């Protein structure tokens, strides 16, 4: 690992501790809550709320993931654990990330097909069917994120001993590879259709009825402003980052002067809490 | 299941029973059960017979199973049965424009209707018929005859929207909608009107259950 | 009600044959079915069950894989496919309803037996032949090796009585049970000793008695009990 | 009217008598059968159906 | 005259009351808290469940739906005897024989049907069809496999043959819509409870009103015999429970709390007459000591209004069903 170019990473090792923890206490609280209130207040379910359920459960895995990478980022890049405990912990975090971002594209999916066809997935028996969506999207979700658990691993630096979120050094252009293949297929069809199904859906509820009196109904316009926030939520909270990821592998592969690769290590690991937050958000956000 | 005898029954019970019971179940959620209220000769009758105790009406219009339940018939208190057509997708109700009694009867009926516990969150399809009778007596005789604090023209269009604005002035639940409509004997895309409510209903009660608000 | 059987007749040894039954005025879907063999010895013995919905299907310790039971709901016809048939095949089949559920009176019907040519817990009935006179009341008693007594108060004993030339007829399906359309002077009682008693016996009772389990899946006949006016 | 009023005639003669004894009777009633009642005294496990 | 004879009635009714029951029952231990939990739970019903009743042998009991489903269950193994699809889904009563041959359903079709448990086929079958009430059917009892009583939203209550399928008897003197009767012990009177906030004894035999009691306030809802026979229990939408006696000819107890501000929806007895168990609009069933004023336990299983509730003629069971589609047996 004796690159060429050396960064300069003091502002992480001060930013993502204190990032991910105070995420991790906040989402880790929320989701708590929220599996207490799905699971005590109420006992009966439709087809969203198995998804709600389901989004909660792998935002309170990915925040329990949190607290071995604050507490390796503020001990200075050092790793004093075993190298089977960190893959773990990176597959868990990567793992929960995109199981997330899987039932946000089913709740936007659902919430399109309640408006667009309403009276047609309406009334139906829908509760197995949405128990069968969440199992193959976390069958799924853990088939795709099985690699990582074989490509990380650790690699002591001279007296410092770190573990890699991507793979060994010496077998990085694999893992560029896999890398844009799961960023595409977990990323871009989901962000894509999430867009498509909030657009098309807000672009219905404009639409006024027939026999109607006055404006738009209080209830088709606070949906609309809440379809709005939740897109925007989305999207400052992950896009920024994957962009920042793609651009960090692909530099990372295709060398070029140290500034450049100082300025995209800080652009990455500064959206880095954005796409940590998201996780705690989502419950205020589905509350709201 | 201890015994031959109880596996049996076990099975019986599991087996044949509960599949009648899924099935009917599958086949009762195509169905919409629509309320059907409004006054004598209103034309409540008239539209349910050109679509077509408790008169039970139904009919398939666009792959949907519409139950048109008449209650006209019980001549007991209405605040006993009303809780039955809870579930209903929405109330039909049957306005004649064309006299002044019934019609302040009508305004009283539809203020005691909509403001019911019961049907808080339930839309109203407000019918509003026999308007080319309203026109042909509009033309020669006033509406300040009802309405005596009525101001505006003694026109058809105005007058019809004034009252049309007076039922809905009864609303004062902000979910609930009134999805007004005017029709004659000879109108024949009631139906279709019917449909295009129920489709919206039927949006709002998604809206509402996906947890959006 | 009306349980007809077809399909019997000679046959040749290592040949085969199919038993259907006809079933007419009452529920056939919502009834389990039974076949019932008699040797010429006056002695039934079970052959084969199906459950409502063709669900459940037994088969007798002696015609298992060479048989086969089937039916069809909507054409009201059960059906008793045999292979290979053996000399210890040469007896007539019944047709038997049985319908389960609480309080039922299962093997309440009993068909008109075809007769076919071919050329546990054990019941014991020690009386064979009794004299029977007619205006006196008798008795009719069976044994059993394991208790019928089932934990849930259900003890499992059937009476059948058969009429000379006739099918068997339920008198009495568990344990002092009275069945329809049975005039009340017959009795049942006992624990396992059993006994059925007929207080003032009349004219046309006349019959083989047999006593039946239906406590295990292996299903055993009592041996022919006979009372001779 | 006559016949409410006839009515009403024929409901007077009742012979109500003993308020104190009417409450005694409920009173003796829910003591003597307090025994057989299994809700007002629990069943144990074993004896019971359910 | 009118006036006279109601005074004179009001009078004879204060001469007779020198003692409150609840002076007297300050003598004796109360139940204290009664705690009764969920045995089974009947899950086959889809919509709102409006009535159930026990069958005598206090293993079998009916319910009636929206879904137009009449199902027998067996409560000891959960199993489903029957299912029993009804012509109209409106049904407001159902009712189990004493023989157990029989049940019947009726709601706002006017019309009361028999059906036929025990035939020849192996199929629930409709025996006959009442008709001649004008209005809403809103219970039926019956008397033997032969005789039925039911009540109306025609302000009149009736008795049939049901071979002959005409009424044998009318029973009219309500003014409000009828809601729910109860048969006592004998089967040889009945209480009815009407919308005229009003309860009418009669007499099945002789046809006529015997004694009239006026306590409540709004319509009566849910009547029920206590277990001697000379007293019964109503259930109004006042929030109030209360006590009559036929003897005495007046109201004797009073089960309301500051706290229930909501409709009693049915009533019913113990073996011992010793609890008064009623269902509420709170979604819950509040059990009341008979004796006392005092609330003793509260069956807060169901999530949705509690609408019908009985008790086994064994005692040792109680089933209530509730518009959230489920029945619960509760010992
Ligand atoms: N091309 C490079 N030149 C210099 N240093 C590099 C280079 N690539 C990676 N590093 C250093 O390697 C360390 C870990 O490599 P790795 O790719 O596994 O983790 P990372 O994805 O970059 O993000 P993080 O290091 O915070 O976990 C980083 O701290 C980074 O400083």
């Amino acid at each position: 690992l004796g690159y060429r170019c050396r960064f300069n990473e003091d502002f992480k090792y001060v930013l993502l501790p204190v990032s991910y923890g105070v995420v991790c206490v906040l989402g880790l609280c929320l989701n708590a809550v929220a599996l207490y209130i799905f699971l005590c207040r109420l006992k009966t379910w439709n087809a969203s709320t198995t998804y709600m359920f389901h989004l909660a459960v792998s935002d309170a895995l990915y925040a329990a993931s949190l607290p071995l990478l604050v507490y390796y980022y503020a001990r200075g890049d050092h790793w004093p654990f075993s190298t089977v405990l960190c893959k773990l912990v990176r597959f868990l975090f990567y793992t929960n990330l995109y199981c997330s971002i899987l039932f946000l594209t089913c709740i936007s999916v659902h919430r399109c097909l309640g408006v667009l066809r309403p009276l047609r997935s309406l009334r139906w028996g829908r509760a197995r069917y949405a128990r069968r969506v969440a199992g193959a999207v976390w069958v799924l979700v853990l088939a795709c994120q099985a690699p990582v658990l074989y490509f990380v691993t650790t690699s002591a630096r001279g007296g410092r001993v770190t573990c890699h979120d991507t793979s060994a050094p010496e077998l990085f252009s694999r893992f560029v590879a896999y890398s844009s293949v799961m960023l595409g297929l977990l990323f871009a069809v989901p962000f894509a259709v999430i867009l498509v199904c909030y657009v098309l859906m807000a672009r219905r509820l404009l639409k006024p009825a027939y026999g109607t009196s006055g404006g738009l109904p209080r209830a088709k316009r606070k949906s609309v402003r809440t379809i709005a926030v939740v897109l925007a939520v989305f999207a400052l909270c992950f896009l920024p980052f994957h962009v920042t990821r793609t651009l960090y592998y692909s530099f990372r592969s295709l060398d070029l002067s140290c500034h450049t690769l100082n300025a995209i290590n800080m652009a990455y690991k500064v959206t880095r809490p954005l796409a940590s937050a998201n996780s705690c958000l989502n419950p205020v956000l589905y509350f709201l | 299941t201890l015994s031959a005898e109880d596996k049996a029954a076990v099975e019986r019970s599991k087996m044949g029973i509960e599949k009648n019971l899924k099935e009917d179940g599958i086949s009762a959620a195509k169905d919409v059960k629509l309320l059907l209220l409004g006054a004598d000769n209103s034309g409540k009758s008239t539209i349910v017979k050109q679509m077509k105790g408790i008169v039970e009406t139904h009919f398939t219009f666009k792959n949907l199973h519409f139950r048109l339940f008449d209650v006209g018939g019980q001549r007991s208190e209405r605040k006993k049965w009303i809780h039955c057509f809870e579930d209903v997708t929405a109330i039909i109700f049957c306005v004649d424009l064309s006299d002044y009694n019934r019609m302040h009867e009508s305004l009283m009926d539809f203020d005691s209707i909509c403001n019911n516990k019961f049907f808080i969150d339930t839309s109203i399809i407000l019918f509003l018929n026999k308007k080319d009778l309203f026109g042909e007596k509009i033309k020669k005789s006033p509406l300040t005859i009802c309405f005596p604090e009525y101001t505006g023209p003694n026109t058809y269009e105005d007058a019809a929207a004034y009252i049309q604005a007076q039922f809905e002035s009864k609303n004062r639940s902000p979910n609930k909608e009134i999805y007004c409509h005017m029709t004659c004997a000879t109108d024949t895309n009631n139906a279709q009107v019917i449909f295009d409510a129920v489709t919206d209903i039927i949006i709002a009660n998604n809206l509402r259950g996906c947890g959006l608000y | 009600v009306q349980l007809v059987e077809s399909g019997g007749g000679l046959v040749q040894p290592g040949g085969s044959r199919k038993l259907s039954c006809s079933a007419s005025g009452f529920a056939f879907s919502s009834f389990g079915m039974h076949w019932v063999r008699q040797a010429p010895e006056k002695g039934l013995e079970w052959v084969a069950y199906i459950s409502s919905g063709s669900g459940t299907i037994y088969y007798a310790d002696t015609v298992k894989g060479r048989f086969t039971i089937s039916r069809d709901d909507p054409k009201n016809t059960l059906f008793l496919q045999m292979t290979s048939l053996r000399s210890e095949d040469t007896a007539m089949y019944y047709c038997v309803r049985s319908i389960y559920y609480y309080g039922s009176s299962p093997f309440d019907f009993w068909g008109q037996g075809t007769t076919l040519t071919v050329s546990d817990i054990v019941m014991t009935q020690a009386t064979s032949s009794v004299p029977v006179t007619p205006g006196e009341s008798v008795s009719i008693s069976c044994r059993s090796s394991k208790s019928l007594l089932h934990s849930n108060g259900n003890t499992y004993l059937y009476w059948f009585l058969q009429r000379p030339g006739q099918s068997p007829q339920l008198l009495i399906y568990r344990m002092s049970n009275l069945a329809s359309g049975v005039p009340d002077r017959f009795s049942g009682s006992g624990s396992t000793a059993f006994t059925l008693t007929i207080s003032r016996l009349e004219a046309e009772d006349v019959g083989v008695y047999y006593c039946m389990q239906h406590l295990e899946y292996p299903l055993t006949f009592g041996a022919g009990t006979k009372l001779e006016l | 009217a006559r016949k409410l009023v006839e009515q009403l005639k024929m409901e007077a003669n009742i012979d109500r008598i003993k308020v104190s004894k009417a409450a005694a009777d409920l009173m003796a009633y829910c003591e003597a059968h307090a025994k057989e009642d299994p809700l007002l005294t629990p069943v144990p496990a074993s004896e019971n159906p359910f | 005259e009118a006036e006279q004879l109601k005074n004179q009635i009001r009078d004879a009714r204060k001469a007779c009351a020198d003692a409150t029951l609840s002076q007297i029952t300050n003598n004796i231990d109360p139940v204290g808290r009664i705690q009764m939990r969920t045995r089974r739970t009947l899950r086959g019903h889809l919509a709102k469940i409006y009535a159930m009743h026990w069958g005598t042998d206090s293993r079998l009991l009916v319910s009636a739906s929206q879904d137009g489903k009449l199902i027998i269950w067996d409560s000891y193994t959960t199993n489903k005897v029957h299912a029993i699809p009804l012509r109209s889904s409106w049904v407001m009563t159902c009712a189990y024989a004493p023989s157990g041959n029989y049940v019947a359903c009726g709601g706002l079709d006017n019309i009361c049907s028999i059906y036929n448990l025990k035939t020849r086929e192996g199929n629930v079958r409709v025996s006959r069809e009442l008709a001649g009430h004008t209005g809403y059917l809103s219970c039926c009892r019956f008397l033997d496999d032969n005789q039925i009583v039911t009540s109306s939203g025609d302000t009149t209550c009736a008795l049939w043959d049901i071979e002959t399928g005409q009424q044998t008897t009318t029973f009219t003197g309500h003014t409000g819509d009828v809601m729910s009767l109860s048969l006592a012990p004998d089967t040889r009177l009945f209480v009815s409870g009407a919308c005229d906030a009003s309860a009418k004894l009669w007499d099945v035999r002789e046809g006529m009103c015997r004694q009239t009691f006026t306590g409540h306030e709004s319509d009566i809802n849910a009547i029920c015999f206590f277990p001697n026979g000379n007293a019964f229990a109503t259930g109004s939408d006042d929030a109030t429970c209360r006590l009559f006696d036929l003897r005495a000819d007046q109201e004797l107890m009073t089960y309301s709390h500051d706290n229930i501000i909501c409709g009693i929806t049915s009533v019913s007895f113990s073996k011992s007459g010793r609890l008064l168990l009623a269902g509420y609009d709170d979604f819950n069933c509040n059990v009341w000591d008979a004796l006392k004023a005092d609330r003793a336990g509260v069956l807060a299983g169901h999530d949705n209004r509690v609408s019908c509730l009985g008790v086994t003629d064994d005692g040792m069971a109680v089933a209530t069903g509730s518009w959230d589609s489920f029945l619960k047996i509760w010992n």
